RNA sequence: GAGUCGGCAAACAGACUUUGAUCCGGAGAUCUCUGAAUGGGGGAACCCACCUAGGAUAACCUAGGUAUCUUGUACUGAAUCCAUAGGUGCAAGAGGCGAACCAGGGGAACUGAAACAUCUAAGUACCCUGAGGAAAAGAAAUCAACCGAGAUUCCCUUAGUAGUGGCGAGCGAACGGGGAUUAGCCCUUAAGCUUCAUUGAUUUUAGCGGAACGCUCUGGAAAGUGCGGCCAUAGUGGGUGAUAGCCCCGUACGCGAAAGGAUCUUUGAAGUGAAAUCGAGUAGGACGGAGCACGAGAAACUUUGUCUGAACAUGGGGGGACCAUCCUCCAAGGCUAAAUACUACUGACUGACCGAUAGUGAACCAGUACCGUGAGGGAAAGGCGAAAAGAACCCCGGAGAGGGGAGUGAAAUAGAACCUGAAACCGUAUGCGUACAAGCAGUGGGAGCCUACUUGUUAGGUGACUGCGUACCUUUUGUAUAAUGGGUCAGCGACUUAUAUUCAGUGGCAAGCUUAACCGUAUAGGGUAGGCGUAGCGAAAGCGAGUCUUAAUAGGGCGUUU
RNA sequence: ACCCACUCCCGUUGAAAAGGUAGGGGAUGACUUGUGGAUCGGAGUGAAAGGCUAAUCAAGCUCGGAGAUAGCUGGUUCUCC
RNA sequence: CCAAACCGAUGCAAACUCCGAAUACCCAGAAGUGCCGAGCAUGGGAGACACACGGCGGGUGCUAACGUCCGUCGUGAAAA
RNA sequence: GGGCUCAAACCACACACCGAAGCUGCGGGUGUCACGUAAGUGACGCGGUAGAGGAGCGUUCUGUAAGCCUGUGAAGGUGAGUUGAGAAGCUUGCUGGAGGUAUCAGAAGUGCGAAUGCUGACAUGAGUAACGACAAUGGGUGUGAAAAACACCCACGCCGAAAGACCAAGGGUUCCUGCGCAACGUUAAUCGACGCAGGGUUAGUCGGUUCCUAAGGCGAGGCUGAAAAGCGUAGUCGAUG
RNA sequence: UAAAAACACAGCACUCUGCAAACACGAAAGUGGACGUAUAGGGUGUGACGCCUGCCCGGUGCCGGAAGGUUAAUUGAUGGG
RNA sequence: UUGUCGGGUAAGUUCCGACCUGCACGAAUGGCGUAACGAUGGCGGCGCUGUCUCCACCCGAGACUCAGUGAAAUUGAAAUCGCUGUGAAGAUGCAGUGUAUCCGCGGCUAGACGGAAAGACCCCGUGAACCUUUACUGUAGCUUUGCACUGGACUUUGAG
RNA sequence: AUGCUUGAGGUUCUAACUCUGGUCCGUAAUCCGGAUCGAGGACAGUGUAUGGUGGGCAGUUUGACUGGGGCGGUCUCCUCCUAAAGAGUAACGGAGGAGUACGAAGGUGCGCUCAGACCGGUCGGAAAUCGGUCGCAGAGUAUAAAGGCAAAAGCGCGCUUGACUGCGAGACAGACACGUCGAGCAGGUACGAAAGUAGGUCUUAGUGAUCCGGUGGUUCUGUAUGGAAGGGCCAUCGCUC
C-alpha cells in the first residue's frame, strides 16, 4: 500500500457499508444439488448429512441453478419463484 | 503464520465477482459549492482501476 | 573364573591370586578442612572457644553438645495488683543448590509506525518470590437462543472473520463444529492424597548360554580371487595384518538375583482434606487504574487503590448501553486424576547431521592457557606402523645438535614435529635467452640454439628481432586514471528456512476436489469438522439468473450463454 | 629532600602509550605522604577544566534485550544460448 | 519658440499581427516490404526514475564555460 | 615526426591503388519461423550493462547399491595425452596406500579474487633500523670444542643521603650446591633471576596470633520498604594506633 | 598540546531558615545540617584595600493584599429522551 | 583605523601620555585607582653574548665499515627515464619525440596527487548524543481543595 | 417563633492522632516497644481524587526546493510568453492575477446598440444634461490576461426559479485519486402565441482527500426476544490541514 508518502488509495476513499450478521447463518442450495440429498426430503439436518451446507447453517434458501433430477420434499426450506417452479415441476413439494 | 490483512483496504474495497468495489472521494464535508451532477455522478460504488488492482490486490492479502 | 597392583606413561622394585584375587552389582563402615556452614570470629579451605561425661598428670586426650528463625510446649516473668511483654529449656521444621517447564510481584528500550507523542516492540527481556514432578485450572451466580449444551486442560477449525485501531502501523476473538482425555466429591463432613504396616504382581540395579568354513591364487598380512559347503527367529554390528553370517566380541532367542530401589495392586491403621455447619463490609455503586481481541467508545463483564454499600429463593447473578418479557444459572467455603509443558540428568536406538578453520568454546589434562582490579572475555593444539618390531653396532661431531652406514619393517622420502603431503615462498642442477636498451610484460609474426626421435611439412624448451597493445574489481555521464579494494597462497565466507499466498509448469480427480487435529501393529487405511468450487446483485434487509439505483418494469452499473 | 610541571631541545615504529637532559615553582602549609575506610553511572566527586570515576568519559565497564535499526557504503562464487 | 491630430516617406517587437510556409501531427484508401512478424489486450518477472556529449530549435549566462535548463535527433551509457 | 616548395601546399578534373571485425568467398556452430508427422532443407537472424527467458556442467550426501570397481592398487597429489561450444569429461606415467562409485533419480552447508572480509602460512622492506642511559676499560692466568663478556690476579674507571645496608608492601623459591646450555639472555656464553636434581628458612622476648579499640563494616531482636532489601539497637569485627 | 586574566580566596551584600530549621540524600525508616540554634546554618552574586556604587518597578520573577472577575474534583436543581 | 597630537627610534601598524568622534565603557555579571605579589600580557634600556653578519676549529654519541643478532609501516603486478601534447581535465606506463650499456653503496628529499587515520571542514541521512528555552507532550517534587483516618460542645450562618 | 434536618467560619474540650519532650520497665541499650507524665490536637500528617506550579527530570519535534549550505524568496490555482503553426514541454526564466461575487449580475419573451469627435445650446467650464452629423466597436462584457461576442455573449423592461430531481449515449483529459463537455429519456416547472429556450453566470481561477465529530431524512441493521442505543445508506456542516 506504501505509495511513496503520496496519501496512499487505502486512505483516499471512504469506509463504507457494514458487515451483516444476520448473513452469516445463511446458505443458498442450487436446484441441482437437491438430487444429491438422502431420504427423498430436504431440511435443514438433511442437507448437513449430504454435507451441503455447513453445520453452522441455520436458513437456507433454494435458488435456481441446475435442473432438480427427482422429486422431493422442502421442509422448512425457502425458494425463489424459479426454484419453487423447477421443484414442483419435478414432482416436488413444500412443507412449513 | 497466515497472512494479515489491512484492516483499512478491507473496510474501503469489497471483493465481488467482476473487481473490488468502492466508494468515491469528495463527497464528505464541502458540498454546497459543488455542482449537482458532480455529486451525483460521485455516487455509488465504482470498480479498481487497473493500475491499483495489484497494489489494493496485495493491501487486501489476496496475493 | 585367571589374572592383578587405575590413566597420562611407562621403567625398574616389592608383592597379591584357583584357601577364588583384580573386576562388576547391592548393602554397610570410614568420611580431614571449606562451603547454607550452623559454638564465636574470619581475608573460603583459617583463628579462638565453652558445657557435659569419661581418662592422663601435667600443660592435655576421647565422645557428644553449643547458630538463627518459625511452630508447639514446659518453667519462669517486668513497668503494674491480676496479667501481658520478656527470658530459659525441650521437640519438630526451615534456610542452600539446580538447565528448562509452572504460578505470582516489579517491569524497559531499541525497533515499527518509512519523522513522532497515542499505539508498537510487550506484559517481551530482565530482576524478584513461591511450588511441584508437573504446575495452574476445574465441576457453571457458564454458554446458548426459545432449540439446547453441560467442570477443567490441550490440539485442529471457525478466521486473519466479528471487532479493535493517531480506524494509522498494527492488534484480534467468540459462538458453533471436529478431536485428545474423561470424574466428580463434600461443609449432618466425602472422593481423594500422605505415612506406616500388609497380599500378591511386575520392573530396575551384576550376569549366563548363544549356530554354522574349508581348500586355492595374489599378497607383508586374506576377510579379497576361484571352487565347493553349512547356519539363520542370529545377514548390511564392531574388530581381527586388505572387504568375514560361519575367526573373536556380539546379534536373534532363551535363562538369571543373596540384597537394595521403584511402580502397580489386596486389604488395615491413624493423619489430612477440614473452610465447619451454604458464605456481608459481600453483591451493587462513585472516583482512579488494570484486564477482557475491545485504545471511552453508545461500553456490558471481571478486578480493585480510595470512598460507600444490599436482598435473603415471594430473593439474587447474567444474557455487551438501557428498559420490559423470557431463558439460564445460585457468588461472596472447599478438595479433585487424565489428556498438557519442560530436560540440567540416565539408558537404548536413530540420522540423505559434522568430521579437526567443521561439529560444543572445548576430539588433545578447555572454561584450560592467556587477557582483565573485577564482573567478565577466552584460544591454539587429533593421525608412525599391522605390530615398537621406536633404529644393536660402526663413523664424523663438543661423552652435542645433526647426520652417514648397518639393521627393523611390506614400505623409513612411514624415524617419532613421523599417513597423504597441495600452494604461496626459498633453493641447487641443466637448456636457451639476457650488459646501446625505454612503458600492464602479453599477443601476432619470427631467426637462431638445445634436446628427443619420427631425422625435418615432427614433438618439446628457449626465444633474438618485429606489428599491436595504458591490470582487475567497484562506482560512475565518464576511470590507465593520480578514485575505491586487494602483499601472496591455502582454507572458510553471502538469496536461506518456516508458515500463509498468487501466478506458471506438470500430475490426480472432476460438479465436484481436498482433508486438519486425531485414530491407526502407522508413509497404508480411516477421519470430510473445515476450505475452495457449483450465482450473482445490493451498505443491508433481501431478492435471485438476476439484482441495484429510481417514481420508472426507462436508462445505466455489476452479473448470467459454462 | 619531597611535591609540582613554566621554557627550550631531544625523543615521536620512543629507554617511555607522556619520558629525559638542562633550566623552573612551592618547599610549616588551603603542605606532601603511607595504611585502612566512604561516595559511582543520569550516579558520584569536582578551589569548576565538562575535569576525574582502573591508559576508556557531554554519561564507565561487563553481560543481556541483540542478528537494535542502517532509504547508506562495501561484497555477492560454475557454463552456454 | 514647443507641440495634438492628419498626410507622405521610413524602421523595429517573446508576452504586436492584415498575412503566412516547410515540416510535424490527425484521418481515409492503396502496392510492396516486415523474418515472420510489426499492433493491441490480459497476466508472470523486472530494471530504471544521478544521465553525458554532438547536431539542430530555444530560455539563461557574456548567442562565455567540457556552464545551466527545455524540445528534437544521433552516438556513449550498454558498442568492439 | 622526418622532411616537403614546377610540393610531399592550395584550387579544379581524371584514372589507379591502399584501407575495417562492413561486403563477398570457403568451412563450422547456433536462434526463430516454414516445409517437413523424419533424417534435413529454406529464409532471415546471432555486439550488449541493468534486467527477463531458456539450456547445462561440476561438487557433497541418499536411493538404485548385500550391486559394480579396487592391494594385479581406491580416494587424494603431481605430469602427459586426448575429447567436447563451455562449465568440464576421458585415458595414462609417477606418487599414494584403502577406499571409490556407473546410470538415472532425489536432496543441498553446491562453485570465490576482491567485502580496509576471517584463520594460518609465507613474502617485500632487508640482512636494512636497532641491540635500551656516553660510569670505561687494559692485560695476565685458568677452564673449556670454543672466551671481549665466566672465574681468579694485577691495573684503570664509576656510585657513595647511593648505584651502599635495611624494615614494610608486593613477589614466591628467584636463595645455596652439583650437573647442564636446546630454548630464555636483544651478540657469544663454559656464565645466569635459565633447564634437571638435591639442599636451605629453627623464637616465651623479632613480627603476627591473642587483648583493646578509630574511621568504617556487619548486625539478634527492632523500625522501614512491592519483593530483592534499607537503616540501625544490644553486640560483634575492623590497625594505619 | 591551555597554569592563565580562568577557579578559589579573605572581605562585602542579598535572600532563605525559630529548630522535628531551611536545605540535601533516601519509595521509607532514617541520615547529614548539628550533638549546631539567627554573632548560627543554607543558597546566590561580588571578590584584599581606598574613594564610591547614579536613574528606571514598564517586562519577567519574588514578596504582600484580597473587594471584584474567572476557575477543579465534587454535588446534582432543571430540562430532554 | 596604522584616528589625531606629543614622546621614545635614523626610521615605531607595537608602546607610553593625551584628545573624545564611546561603530558598540560605566558602577557588586561592580566603576575607577592601588603598595606588595606573579614560571601572567605588551613596550623600552644596561650588561651579555654564535641570535645574527657568517660561520670556523675542536671533543664525545650516532651516521659509515667489519663480525654476531635482527624489526617496521607499505605492497595489484612491474622489463618502474625526460619533454611536449592527450586524457576522469596535473602521466614511469597513452601519442610523438629525445635521451639512455648492466648492478650497487653513501647522501638529498622534487615526484610517485608518497605512508599513516572509510576528512574532523562542508553538505546530506525524514542518523545519534548531550545542552538550552516563554518549542510540544509529559513528569519528580512543592502547593490547593473534597473524601477517609476524624470526635464532643458553644456560638456568626439558608431552606423545611 | 418553643421546638426540627443540615450546610459554611470562629472559640473551647479531649478521647482519636502526633511528639526527633521528661520518667519507669523490657535492659548490661541514645534503636525499639510498652506504661506514665507533659505539650499540641481533630489541627498536623498520610492514602485517594482534584486544580495550580514545575527544563528539577524525560521522550521527542524543529520541511523541502536551492547553480554548496545558510539568508532572502518560493510551495495550490488561473492567464500570457518561453513552447520550435496538433497536444505536451524546464529554469531561483519574463509578466500579471485568484483564495471571490450575484436570487440577480440566473431563465425567458420582448426591445435597443456603444466609445469618441465636431457643430448648436442658461448657469455649463476640456468634460454633466439636450439636438444633429460623422463614427462602426477604437466601447462594454463583476474581476487579471488570453481567446471570444450581432441570433450580440453588451444594454433595458415584464414575468419568473431550469442556480430543478433521477439519470445519461458518447467523448475529451488523464499514473491514480480527482477533472471537463454533453445530446437524449422520465418527473415536475418557468418564459413565449408558437417553433422553442432554460440542468446557472462569454469562457478559462475563486480551492482541500481520508479519518473523526455534528445536523436533517431513512422501507436498512438492531448481540435471547420487542424496543432502544449504536451502526449503515442518502443529504449536509466543521481544515490559510
Ligand atoms: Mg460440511
Ligand atoms: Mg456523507
Ligand atoms: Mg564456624
Ligand atoms: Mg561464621
Ligand atoms: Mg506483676
Ligand atoms: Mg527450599
Ligand atoms: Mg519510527
Ligand atoms: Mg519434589
Ligand atoms: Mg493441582
Ligand atoms: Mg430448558
Ligand atoms: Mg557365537
Ligand atoms: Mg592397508
Ligand atoms: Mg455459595
Ligand atoms: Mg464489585
Ligand atoms: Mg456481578
Ligand atoms: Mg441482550
Ligand atoms: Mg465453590
Ligand atoms: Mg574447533
Ligand atoms: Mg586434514
Ligand atoms: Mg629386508
Ligand atoms: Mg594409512
Ligand atoms: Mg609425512
Ligand atoms: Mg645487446
Ligand atoms: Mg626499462
Ligand atoms: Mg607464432
Ligand atoms: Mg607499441
Ligand atoms: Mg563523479
Ligand atoms: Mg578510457
Ligand atoms: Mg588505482
Ligand atoms: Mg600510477
Ligand atoms: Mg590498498
Ligand atoms: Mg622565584
Ligand atoms: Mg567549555
Ligand atoms: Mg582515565
Ligand atoms: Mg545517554
Ligand atoms: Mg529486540
Ligand atoms: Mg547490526
Ligand atoms: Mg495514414
Ligand atoms: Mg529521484
Ligand atoms: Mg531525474
Ligand atoms: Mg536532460
Ligand atoms: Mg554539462
Ligand atoms: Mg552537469
Ligand atoms: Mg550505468
Ligand atoms: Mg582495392
Ligand atoms: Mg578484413
Ligand atoms: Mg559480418
Ligand atoms: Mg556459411
Ligand atoms: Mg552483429
Ligand atoms: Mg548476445
Ligand atoms: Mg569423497
Ligand atoms: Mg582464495
Ligand atoms: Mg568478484
Ligand atoms: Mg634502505
Ligand atoms: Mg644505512
Ligand atoms: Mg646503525
Ligand atoms: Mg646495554
Ligand atoms: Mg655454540
Ligand atoms: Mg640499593
Ligand atoms: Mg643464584
Ligand atoms: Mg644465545
Ligand atoms: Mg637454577
Ligand atoms: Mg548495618
Ligand atoms: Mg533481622
Ligand atoms: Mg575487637
Ligand atoms: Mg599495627
Ligand atoms: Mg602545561
Ligand atoms: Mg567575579
Ligand atoms: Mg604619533
Ligand atoms: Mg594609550
Ligand atoms: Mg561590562
Ligand atoms: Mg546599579
Ligand atoms: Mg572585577
Ligand atoms: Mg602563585
Ligand atoms: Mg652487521
Ligand atoms: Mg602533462
Ligand atoms: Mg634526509
Ligand atoms: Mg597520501
Ligand atoms: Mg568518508
Ligand atoms: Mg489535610
Ligand atoms: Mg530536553
Ligand atoms: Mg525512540
Ligand atoms: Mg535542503
Ligand atoms: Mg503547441
Ligand atoms: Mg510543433
Ligand atoms: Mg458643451
Ligand atoms: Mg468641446
Ligand atoms: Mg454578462
Ligand atoms: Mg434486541
Ligand atoms: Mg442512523
Amino acid at each position: 500500500g506504501f505509495e511513496g508518502g503520496q496519501q496512499p488509495l487505502h486512505r483516499r476513499l471512504p469506509k463504507f457499508g457494514f458487515v451483516s450478521l444476520k448473513a452469516m447463518d445463511r446458505a443458498e442450495v442450487r436446484t441441482s444439488e437437491l438430487a444429491k440429498v438422502e431420504g427423498d426430503v430436504v431440511s435443514l439436518q438433511t442437507l448437513k448429512d449430504a454435507n451441503l451446507i455447513n453445520q453452522h447453517v441455520q436458513r437456507v434458501k433454494v435458488m435456481l441453478s441446475g435442473e432438480v433430477g427427482r422429486a422431493v420434499t422442502l421442509k422448512g426450506i425457502a425458494a425463489t419463484k424459479g426454484a419453487r417452479a423447477a421443484i414442483e415441476a419435478a414432482g416436488g413439494k413444500f412443507e412449513d | 503464520p497466515k497472512m494479515k490483512t489491512k484492516s483499512g483496504a478491507a473496510k474501503r474495497f469489497k471483493k465481488t465477482a467482476g473487481g473490488l468495489k468502492h466508494k468515491h472521494a469528495f463527497k464528505s464535508h464541502i458540498l454546497t459549492k459543488m455542482t449537482t451532477k458532480r455529486k451525483r455522478q460521485l455516487r455509488g460504488t465504482s470498480m479498481l482501476n487497473k493500475s491499483d488492482v495489484a497494489r489494493v490486490e496485495r493491501s487486501l492479502r489476496l496475493r
